[PDB]
């Protein structure tokens, strides 16, 4: 109950079996595995007492489990398919309640590979007329034509991470929302005061990490591969 | 316990104001009763927990709940919210002895409380070009609320909240952006109710 789980992140095709598993070092009996949907909270997939005891949850269909040890509990996707992308949580629990959740396993499902594709990524730098009204300046990232919804976006000043004056998007928009596998689009703001945007030795980038096709993955098409990646984009500071 | 009810995914409250965050069970039997957070991009974390001996319980930061049999109810509360408190709350029930069951889960939205605020859209230009541009909506209060896009090759953001750390200052925006010829940031946020006042530069 240090509980952790493999893979952390997947992307596949339908159609594959896909393995993720949970294992522990305090050797509760009670094992679970639980998905994470939006607005549905937690469901219960399936749990296990022993290594002889399996019982179903609410959402067992499409899935199988194994508990090969004390220590260890396998979640199966039989046959993945698409509504099956979620995060996924394992956990233990002792004799009263005690919970302990893994870190999370974020799968995604696609029909088509070939419609995998990394962001494209920029930054747009602040209006004279913000920074003249209110002394601040406000940069905004987009990130563009990327499939599947599985990235990460941060920000990054004079090389070091930074979380204060930033908001992004909580979800991607769709580009094409009549379609099932359109591609997606998220932003970000940062905000600075003038000062620091008005200072040249000072560098601003966007980080956006994509999740796309390994390098295992077969790919036909002669456009990049479109695989796992960090695409950035970046502005220095401005006298003006 | 056989079920969970936490009423509305998305719920509001002003920045300063009580936080209470509902929730209800169906279970003859008293239930252990959970309250757990999940702040974005993270796993769960317990708050606080009924376990048959207080009944007003006490958590992490301030967070607090009483278990109410006669009203079947274990309602969050916090006594102001800030804008770190902005995540999604589940609660949660014991249930055949064996298991945790949980709630479908609330989104807590804090309105920051924007004293000043100064309403305005900036237009924003790529720092390479590729002459592109973005509109940015900023700097309403949270009376303003941001409409999504009725042209289809326009697309325009939900609100989001930045807290400037340096300045101790909060701030909404949304972002519009098209490839369309004719598409200018005086029309950008056209489908929205703006204030009267918003700033359009010069």
């Amino acid at each position: 109950a240090d509980v952790t789980q493999t893979p952390r992140n997947r992307i596949t095709k339908t159609g594959k079996r896909i393995m993720l598993e949970c294992s522990q070092t305090k050797g509760h009996d009670r094992m679970y595995w639980y998905r994470q949907d939006p607005g549905l909270g937690l469901r219960l997939i399936y749990y296990s007492f022993d290594v002889k005891d399996i019982n179903k949850g609410e959402i067992s269909d499409g899935y199988s489990v194994s508990r090969q040890a004390q220590a260890k509990f396998s979640l199966s996707l039989e046959s993945a398919i698409p509504n099956q992308t979620a995060l996924y949580f394992c956990a233990t629990s002792d004799e009263s309640y005690g919970y302990t959740f893994g870190s999370g396993t974020r799968l995604t499902v696609v029909e088509d590979l070939n419609k995998v594709s990394p962001p494209e990524v920029a930054v747009f730098e602040p209006s004279e007329a913000e920074i003249s009204h209110t002394q601040k300046a406000t940069l905004v990232c987009l990130a563009t034509g990327f499939y599947p919804d599985h990235v990460e976006l941060s920000w990054w000043v004079n090389g070091k991470e930074v979380h204060s004056g930033v908001c992004t998007d909580p979800q991607p928009l769709k580009e094409q929302p009549a379609l099932n596998d359109s591609r997606y689009s998220l932003s970000s703001r940062l905000r600075v005061s003038a000062t620091f945007w008005q200072n040249p030795r000072n560098h601003f980038r966007c980080q956006v990490q994509f999740y796309g096709l390994s390098e295992n993955d077969e790919w036909t098409q002669d456009r990049a591969k479109p695989v796992t990646q960090i695409v950035s984009a970046e502005a220095w500071g401005r006298a003006d | 316990a056989q079920s969970v009810t936490q009423l509305g995914s998305h719920v509001s409250v002003s920045e300063g104001a009580l936080v209470l965050l509902r929730c209800n069970y169906s279970s003859s039997v008293p239930p252990y009763l959970f309250w757990y957070v999940q702040y974005p991009n993270q796993g769960l974390q317990l708050l606080l927990k009924y376990t048959s001996a207080a009944t007003l319980v006490k958590g992490i930061n301030g967070f607090e709940a009483e278990f109410k049999k006669s009203e079947t109810s274990f309602h969050l509360t916090k006594p102001s919210a800030h804008m770190s408190d902005a995540a999604e709350y589940f609660c949660a029930v014991s249930e055949q002895d064996d298991k945790i069951i949980f709630g479908k889960g609330t989104r807590l939205h804090i309105l920051p409380n924007i004293q000043n605020p100064d309403p305005a859209v900036y237009q924003l230009r790529d720092s390479k070009s590729s002459d592109k541009s973005v509109c940015l909506f900023t700097d309403f209060d949270s009376q303003t609320n941001v409409s999504q896009s009725k042209d289809s090759d326009v697309y325009i953001t939900d609100k989001c909240v930045l807290d400037m750390r340096s300045m101790d200052f909060k701030s909404n925006s949304a972002v519009a952006w098209s490839n369309k010829s004719d598409f200018a940031c005086a029309n950008a946020f056209n489908n929205s109710i703006i204030p009267e006042d918003t700033f359009f530069p010069s």
